[PDB]
This record gives structure tokens, sequence and C-alpha cells, in this order.
């Protein structure tokens, strides 16, 4: 397990507010909240606090970076025949769709520019190597959305999905459907085809919204396998049901360590089970001084994962 | 009744030429004579060479000559581990061929270069496969420990924290002679800007004349090799002593050579003369051998000591009522015919264990940490068959021994 | 032990000619001639650089890559252009088109197998293989592209010998092309991540450096060539002497790369006095020294003095005093304990070997690892956004098969690169 902070930069829309930047981060693992705050009598004074985690991003940091710290790390897992999870975390307009979508502040664009298409290359070029060629796997892709409860296929216009589970307690979701990529490009044709698709409600003004969960996996199949060679799950989650999945999220992330259900982590849960898996965690944060409640909501919640480390 | 040596690094190759000079030298046996009774190891093929190639040539059997073409590399675990590991065997082999063909021996003189790549790391296992092959022995080993402000190596303490705790283990008596303090004496003591390596060698190969040679030379009071480890540690750490000798005089400038008995033993004092930066700054001595060589009458060596025990700034250890083992043997010290050592009739060769380098090891110690503290070159160990372990675990090692050299002193 | 040296583009390999120009003459190799050696030690350590057929002619063992005929044809058929073995020219008639692209995914790509085909003949030769020299430019096709491939290829094939690297980062002030960012951001790339020892040259360093340090009115190219190939035969060959106290190229790393970027460090050379008049000899070492660690003199283009020293190997090679080279070493360390980095008790790695460079009484190749070359890196990384922004000749690599996202990854590592260097400097 490992979690990450990425602070993005003000936007032109907050900057123009003249909203204040709270946040610093003075190291590659340490991130400070300069938190305003005034007493009874109203006086002002700064209560900085400080957070710590294994990597630390800056404003400056680009989505190459940041990928480069967290899921890259992860797609070897998925050769070695394991399940990885990543997941973006944080409060609305933080960054995570344009961090694993694509850029766009609307957090919809440049798919290539996201850490879906980031991974998608690493594992082409990594299944493409010598220990790996003799593997014979094929790569597969899927993207699909959950919304109350419900899951729905964004490869498959939104086809509303059905998710059983059998004593054994295994997780299926039927009907999902899985896409052959040999390349790259298919995997941008995949995600851009996905992210049209999302949910959302009237055409904002501006930008995106998650009412969602947004999930794009890679999966990595010869024949079955452990019901699969391996499997990467990229998960692009809601603004910080979702309640209840945010608690799910994080308690089973923590038994990942060691070893109140929700739709999510249902679908999930064989991704936290195994032995072989690794999962990491990004906390996106919006630097301005308005959502500073936000922030440390989201930076407490990030404490807490990592605390199982 | 022997001791073998086994000179390691090139350092301990190149004080080892000058040390087998001198012999020969005072022993009548010119280029061609007899046969050595030491070995040479190194891994760095060019330097051993030079005892290949330069003087010296033919008095050693290409046997006792170890080379490893490999590389030296100036970092202990390389030399220990990795690299140096290859050559050790048949190094070993040496002193097992050599340790036999002899007649009840008694220790090998090991000489290194504390602060090496060969010279820190190989011995330190060298030593370290001896002390199990002939626990039943003397294990004194002849070191030059990093110059207090003027070391070489950039790492230099990695290496010098790394072959003090692998030997101390290990060694029964280890000389101390230090390299920069040994400069001084050629500027204060002799006079001369101009040091070549090759005399510092000239020098130890001076004071180790005085231990080994003429020692194991019949004499009005000899001292075998056990006898100073016994008269020498009190505590089986392989306690290092200081090397000193007295008339360190030029042999060009000043001449007052006939400096009586009483002067060269009260010359062995004055910290301006010990070959080592130890500078009695508090160390009270717990032990000196005293070995004199030339014309000296008992007397006046039972009287000139008489004199120091009661000089009182001369502060010996509390638990140690005397500590002064005189050592007197016959034939005159013998300078090289035209270096620059003076040449006198009688010299002090004296060495001791001192609460100083309580010191010099701080000193050393402390440079460590600034670097670990880093991890500076460390890379360069790990890499080489070491771990975060031998390290902060070799570290933990001298620490006990700031505070033993510290225990066994400044208490009564 | 021994090495295979790699002459990558027309620039490394121009240097070719001068690095072979020269050290012959430090090991008395005529054309192709044998060894007419004023002395008997200049060949027991040749080895190193060449290779035993017939009983006169050593050849030098040294690749020459490049995608222009003209330049190797230049090269072949001037002066020492006939002692390397037809085999060594691996060349590339194509368009040796001046994008880094053109050399490492397209052009070069084809031509590459047939190089490391022969960089296996080389090494498989005999004894011992220590490492591989490599000249070029990171400012152009068969320099940064096609050589930088080189490198990727052979550290695949033998991660255990070692990489020095000659690049020619592209100077400040003017530069001898204009993507220059563009084929260098993508070399540099490259190497902090393959060669594991670089020496970093600058035009324009060389000019000041022999405009006023010689006072060479007329500094032609094969001059600059010849200075730099002078710094390299102080380095390598060198230490394959003797020496009171002789390193090898991996002393010299194990030495000067605390940190496994690869890191680059900056050559200068010692007495580098004009000819006639200043023909001071004030060379007993101290002078030596007052050389070697003044601004001015390292054939870097920034500047020591602006940035501490990590590392730094002055390797001496003419009699003198392990004394009076010791001890220099250290007043140099405490004047300017301010620039030379703490958390290294002893930055300094002396060196010394015995015979000196031919004429010469007494010379000392200095190579050092300050965190001052971050102020170049920041350059090149500079140039490339300014022009990236806007891409400016992108078409001439993507158009050759090339990546949007092949541009951001070099620039942003290589541009990482400058922010660890700081790490230190701090």
């Amino acid at each position: 397990i490992t979690v990450c902070v990425r602070k993005r930069p003000i936007s032109r829309k907050e900057v123009n507010r003249k909203e204040i930047d709270v946040i610093s981060v003075p190291r590659k693992d340490m991130l400070i909240v300069h938190e305003p705050r005034s007493k009874v009598d109203l006086t002002k004074f700064l209560e900085n606090h400080k957070f710590r985690f294994d990597y630390a991003f800056n404003d400056t940091c680009d989505n190459a970076m940041v990928y480069k710290y967290t899921a890259k790390p992860l797609v070897k897992t998925i050769f070695e025949g394991g399940m990885a999870t990543c997941f973006a975390y944080g409060q609305t307009g933080s960054g995570k769709t344009h961090t694993m979508g694509g850029e766009f502040n609307g957090k919809v664009q440049d798919c290539k520019n996201g850490i879906y298409a980031m991974a998608a290359k690493d594992v082409f070029v990594t299944l493409n190597m010598p220990r790996y060629r003799a593997m014979n796997l094929v790569v597969s892709a899927s993207f699909f959305e959950i919304y109350s409860g419900k899951v729905f296929d964004l490869l498959s216009d939104k086809q509303k999905l059905r998710v059983l589970e059998d004593g054994k307690q295994q997780v299926q979701v039927v009907g999902l459907t899985e896409k052959v990529v040999d390349g790259v490009e298919e995997v941008l044709k995949l995600i851009q085809h996905g992210n049209a698709a999302r949910t959302s409600g009237q055409t904002s003004a501006n930008s995106n919204s998650s009412r969602s969960h947004a999930v794009f996996q890679i999966v990595l199949r010869p024949q079955g396998s452990t019901k699969i060679h391996g499997k990467f799950s990229f998960i692009d989650l809601a603004g910080n049901e979702i309640n209840k999945s945010l608690l799910a999220l994080k308690e089973c992330i923590r038994a990942l360590g060691k070893q109140r259900v929700s739709k999510l982590t249902q679908v999930l849960r064989d991704s936290f089970i195994g032995e072989k898996s690794k999962t990491c965690m990004i906390a996106m944060i919006s630097p301005g001084l308005s959502s500073c409640e936000h922030t440390l909501n989201t930076l407490r919640y990030a404490d807490r994962v990592k605390e199982l480390v | 009744r022997e001791c073998i040596s086994i000179h390691v690094g090139q350092a301990g190759v190149q004080i080892g030429n000058a040390c087998w000079e001198l012999y020969c030298l005072e022993h009548g046996i010119q280029p061609d004579g007899h046969v050595p009774r030491a070995v040479f190891v190194d891994l760095e093929p060019t330097v051993i060479d030079e005892v290949r190639t330069g003087t010296y040539r033919q008095l050693f059997h290409p046997e006792q000559l170890i080379t490893g073409k490999e590389d030296a590399a100036n970092n202990y675990a390389r030399g220990h581990y990795t690299i140096g590991k290859e050559i050790i065997d048949l190094v070993l082999d040496r002193i097992r061929k050599l340790a036999d063909q002899c007649t009840g021996l008694q220790g090998f003189s090991v000489f290194h270069s504390f602060g090496g790549g060969t010279g820190s790391g190989f011995t330190s296992l060298l030593m370290e496969r001896l002390s199990v092959d002939y626990g039943k022995k003397s294990k004194l080993e002849f070191s030059i420990y990093p110059a207090p402000q003027v070391s070489t190596a950039v790492v230099e303490p990695y290496n010098s924290i790394l072959t003090t705790h692998t030997t101390l283990e290990h060694s029964d008596c280890a000389f101390m002679v230090d390299n920069e303090a040994i400069y001084d004496i050629c500027r204060r003591n002799l006079d001369i800007e101009r040091p070549t390596y090759t005399n510092l060698n000239r020098l130890i190969g001076q004071i180790v004349s005085s231990i080994t040679a003429s020692l194991r030379f019949d004499g009005a009071l000899n001292v075998d090799l056990t006898e100073f480890q016994t008269n020498l540690v009190p505590y089986p750490r392989g306690h290092f002593p200081l090397a000193t000798y007295a008339p360190v005089i030029s042999a060009e400038k000043a001449y007052h050579e006939q400096l009586s008995v009483a002067e060269i033993t009260n010359a062995c004092f004055e910290p301006a003369n010990q070959m080592v930066k130890c500078d009695p700054r508090h160390g009270k001595y717990m032990a000196c051998c005293l070995l004199y060589r030339g014309d000296v009458v008992p007397k006046d060596v039972n009287a000139a000591i008489a004199t120091i025990k009661t000089k009182r700034t001369i502060q010996f250890v509390d638990w140690c009522p005397t500590g002064f083992k005189v050592g007197i043997n016959y034939e005159p010290p013998t300078v090289v015919p035209g270096g620059d050592l003076a040449k006198v009739q009688r010299a002090v060769c004296m060495l001791s264990n001192t609460t100083a380098i309580a010191e010099a090891w701080a000193r050393l110690d402390h440079k460590f940490d600034l670097m670990y503290a880093k991890r500076a070159f460390v890379h360069w160990y790990v890499g080489e068959g070491m771990e975060e372990g031998e390290f902060s675990e070799a570290r933990e090692d001298m620490a006990a021994l700031e505070k033993d050299y510290e225990e066994v002193g400044v208490d009564s | 032990r021994e090495i295979v040296h790699i002459q990558a583009g027309q620039c490394g390999n121009q240097i070719g000619a001068k690095f072979w120009e020269v050290i012959s003459d430090e090991h008395g190799i005529d054309p192709t001639g044998s060894y007419h050696g004023d002395s008997d030690l200049q060949l027991e350590r040749i080895n190193v650089y060449y290779n035993e057929a017939a009983g006169n002619k050593y050849v030098p063992r040294a690749i020459l890559v490049d995608l222009e005929p003209g330049t190797m044809d230049s090269v072949r058929s001037g002066p020492f252009g006939q002692i390397f073995r037809p085999d060594n020219f691996v060349f590339g008639q194509s368009g040796a088109g001046n994008n880094w692209a053109k050399g490492h995914y397209t052009e070069g790509a084809e031509l590459v197998d047939s190089v490391l085909d022969v960089v296996r003949k080389e090494s498989e030769s005999c004894d011992c293989l220590q490492g591989f020299q490599l000249t070029h430019s990171l400012g152009g096709g068969t320099g940064s592209g096609m050589g930088t491939l080189l490198i990727s290829k052979i550290r695949e094939e033998y991660p255990d010998r070692i990489m020095n690297t000659f690049s020619v980062v592209p100077s400040p002030k003017v530069s001898d092309t204009v993507v220059e960012p563009y084929n260098a951001t993508l070399s540099v790339h490259q190497l902090v991540e393959n060669t594991d020892e670089t020496y970093c040259i600058d035009n324009e360093a060389l000019y000041d450096i022999c405009f006023r340090t010689l006072k060479l009115t007329t500094p032609t190219y094969g001059d600059l060539n010849h200075l730099v190939s002078a710094t390299m035969s102080g380095v390598t060959t060198c230490l394959r002497f003797p020496g009171q106290l002789n390193a090898d190229l991996r002393k010299l790393a194990v030495n000067m790369v605390p940190f496994p970027r690869l890191h680059f460090f900056m050559p200068g050379f010692a007495p580098l006095t004009s000819r006639g008049s200043q023909q001071y000899r004030a060379l007993t070492v101290p002078e030596l020294t007052q050389q070697m660690f003044d601004a001015k003199n390292m054939m870097a283009a920034c500047d020591p003095r602006h940035g501490r020293y990590l590392t730094v190997a002055a390797v001496f090679r003419g009699r003198m005093s392990m004394k009076e080279v010791d001890e220099q070493m250290l007043n140099v360390q405490n004047k300017n304990s301010s620039y030379f980095v703490e958390w290294i008790p002893n930055n300094v790695k002396t060196a010394v070997c015995d015979i000196p460079p031919r004429g010469l009484k007494m010379s000392a190749t200095f190579i050092g690892n300050s965190t001052a070359i971050q102020e170049l890196f920041k350059r090149i990384s500079e140039q490339f956004t300014a022009m990236f922004r806007r891409k400016a000749f992108l078409h001439w690599y993507t158009g050759e098969g090339m990546d949007e996202m092949e541009f951001t990854e070099a620039e942003s590592n290589m541009n990482d690169l400058v922010s660890e260097y700081q790490q230190y400097q701090d």
C-alpha cells in the first residue's frame, strides 16, 4: 500500500477570485496546510498542519510525473500475476478525473495524458519484454461506473449490469464487456468512448462531475489463470452511498495489509483478498482557502489509510 | 621462535619493502643472500610488482608475492567480501605453507594500512581466518591508522571503522603508527619538507626493527613476542599501543648524537616524537615496553625510568603499580647508509597502551557518522556484499571501544 | 584490463581522430606502424586500446558509427585514418539527418545490429574487458540519437563493464545547430540511465580556455578536439600506467558517484600554458592545483564557484611527492570549505601515476563532480520548453516515427535530474 497526495495549482477562476493558496509542499513527502483560523475574539492566526506521504506532489508536477510514482510501479505486479488497484481520492474539482482520464478542466479530454493511458502504454511495453513474452498474454480492457449501487458498462452504452455473489462470496459482474486491445491506440479509443458516456447531470457550464465511481481496468489473460493472469483496476472516485463506499474502501485497503459492504468494494473485493495484491491511493487536494475544510477531511482520511502501512 | 609477517595493501607493502630493507641492512645479507619469512598481498598488481621490479627483487619467492590482477577499490566491502575473498584461500595457503616449514613459531607480524581497500577489508578476513587456524599464537598487527586531518581516501573512516571491528576480536596486540604525526617528526625532529613516503617507511622501518628483528635477537634482557601482548595488553580488546622512537636526530644538521640514556628516554614521552597524533592529551599510560638497543647499562635504565615514574605529570593508570617492561638488546640501531637518520649508538623504541587513543578513535568514529548519517558512499559497499548491518553494527562495535578505553582509565 | 572506444556521430568521430592522434603518440604507435615507443613502459599496458594481429600492427579497438559517409571518409582519408581495420567503420550511407529521432528510431535503429555485431567482436577480443569510451555530441542525429542507442544496447549486453561518456553538451552563447535542445535533452535522458561516467565538454568553454589560457588566436576545431583528447588520455590510458597510488575507471567511478544517476563530471587539464613565453615551468605542484581548481580551465560551461562539489579526482601523472600532493589537496579543501559539500569528509580522490604526458614534466587530469553542472541541464532544459511549447521543429521528429510523449519524457527526466543535483548543493 502506497499513499500519495497531489496538490493541484489554483485555477484561473480561483485566481481571479483571488483565492489564497493554503497549501505548501516543501519536501518530497511533506505537505503543509496553512489553515486560517480566528479566535473567538476573531484574532487571525494560522494553524499550520503537517502531513507526510510516501510521495507528495506540488502544483508543478505533471501527470507523467505523478504516474511515475504511483501507478507505474504497480504494472509489474499484474505481470507477476497479482492484482493492483490505484485510487484517485479527493474533493470535487480536486483533479481526480484529470489525473486518471486525461488533462481537462472539465475533467474530460486527452486520454493519452492520463494514467489509464500511461499505464496501458507500459503494459504493452512490458508484455514485449523477454521475461514476459513467453507468457503469451492477451490484453483486455473494461470501463464501468458505479452509481447509486448500480453498475453501468461504459463500454456498452451505460448498459446496467447485475452483480451476484456466490456462497463462496466471490463476486462477478455479469455482462461486463471486455475488449481486446493490442495497441495503446486501442486503449485510447475505449477510454474516449467510456468517458463520453460517463454519468453526470445536465451539461454543466464547465467541468465534469463525479456523481459516480469510475473504474477502468486492464486485464491480462492467458486462458484464465487465477481467473486471468493479472488485473489492474484504476479507479476515479466520486467527490468525498458515496460515504459508505469510502468507509468500506478504507477498511478493505487496510485489510490488505494484514489479511458495511458497498457496491464498489464488492466488485473490487478480489483485488483486496489475494496475497499478491498491491494498491496505491492518490489524494487530490484543491489548494484554495475556501476548500480548507475539504482538504483536511481528505488528508485525515489518507492518514488512516497509510496507517495500515 | 619465529614470527611470520603478512604485508597487506599497497601501503603495508611499501612499508614492508622498507622494514624489509632495514633488515638485511643490519644482518649483512645483500640483495641476493637467504630467504625472507613473509608474504605480500594486494588486489592491484602494479604495486607488488614494484617488489617484483625494483630493489630487493630476487630476495623473494614469487610464491610469497600474492596479487589479484583484478581491482583494488578503496572500499572495505569489496576488498573483504566480494573481491578480496577470491584470493584469501591462496593467501592463507602461504601463511600455512610458510608456517609449516619453520620450527615452533610465535606468530604473524601483519602489516596493513587501516583506511584502504586491500588493507582494511582483506586483512580483516585474513586475520579473521588466522585467529581460528592458529588461535594458539600471537597476532600482532602493525597498522598505519588514518591521519587525523590529512587523510587521503574520501571514505577512509568507512574502511577503518570496519577493519577495527572485524580485526578487534582477532588480534593480540595492534601497533599503531600515525602517518601524519610522523611527518611532524620529519619537519620538527629532522627538518625536511621533502618527506617521500619512502621515508615514513624508513622510520616505521626502524621502530619495527626494534620490535622483531633485534628483540628476537639475543640480548641482556630479551623480550619475546608473547611477552608484548602479556606485558602490553590489559584487556582482550586487541588493544593498540603506539610506537615511538628516541634518537630521531638528523644525520646532517645538529649533532649532539652522544645523548646518554638519561636523555633518549625522556625524549620518548614528549608528545612530539611518537609516530601518532594522539598527544598524551590526558591518556594515562597503562603499560610501556621500553625496548632499548645498543650500549645501555641496566642501572642507567633502572634509574632513568625511576626518575620518570616520579614525574607524575606522566600519570600512569591507577590499577597499575608498575607498567614498564624494560627490553634491552645489544647491537645498536642500524641507519640507512645515507638516508637522513642520524645514526646513534643507542635508541629507545618505546611502545605503549595509552588511554590517549580514547581520542584518536573518537575523532575517527565521529568522521564515520557524518558520512553514514547521509549514506555517502554507501552504495559502493552494499553493491559489494555488505549491508546496513555491517556498518551500523560495526559502529556500535567501536562505540564500546570509546567506552572501553574510557573505563579502563580516567577512573579509580 | 581493457576498453573499446566508440566514435558516435561526426563530432564524436572528428574527436576520435584527435583522441587517437594523441593516445597513439602517448603509446608510440605510428599510422600503421608499431611501437616506436621512446620507452618500454608505453607497451606493457597498451592492450587497453589495441589488438595483436601482425606484430607491428596494433590496431585501435574503437568503433566508428555514423550515417554520413563523407565524415568517416575524411577521417579515413587523412592522417592516422589508415590504422582502423575497415571492419571498424559502421557507416550508414542513409540520410544522416540532424534528427535525434532519425538516428535513434528510424535510420540508426537499422545500422545498430551491424554495430553491436562488432562491439561484440571487440569485446570478446581477449583478456578482461573494463568498459567502453564513448564520444559524441548531444546536438545532432548520429550523435545524440544513434550513439545514445549504441549505449542503451551496450548496457544491456554487459551491465558489468563500465561506460564513460564524453559528451559535447550544447554550448550556451551560440548553438551550432537549431534543434540542439531537442537532440540534446533526448540524449542526456539516455545517458542518465545507461553510462555511469560522463565527461561534458563545451566548444565555447574550450575556446575561452583555449584563447585566453593559450594566447591561441585561431583555435581551429582540431585544437579544441586536441585539448579534449588530452584530458581523456589523462583519465583512462594514464591510470593504466604504474603509480605510487594508481586508480582505474572503477576507482574513478567508485569514488566519484555518490548516487546512481551516473552524474556528469567536468574535466580539466593541468599544465595549460601558452607555448614559448608562458613556459614558466611553475609546475612544482601548487601550480597544478592552482590551475585545475580555478573557474576558467573547466572544460564545462558552468563555473564550479557556482556550486559545491561531491567528488573530485586529481589524476596526476608525473613524479611528485605523495606528501606535496596529499597535502595541497587539503588546504584546497579548506580554503574552499564553502563549496565542496560537507557530508563527505574527503571529497577529493588523489590519484598518482608516474610517467607524465610524453613531452611534459608534470600534469594532472581533473575530473570534477560538481553540483554546478545543474546550471547547464537547466539551460538545455529551458531551451527545450521555450520551443517545445510551440512544437517548433517537431514535425521532423514525429514524421520520423516519434512520440509527443517521448519529448515529454526526456525533458522531465533530465529536468528532474537538475532537481536532484540541487539536493546536495544544499
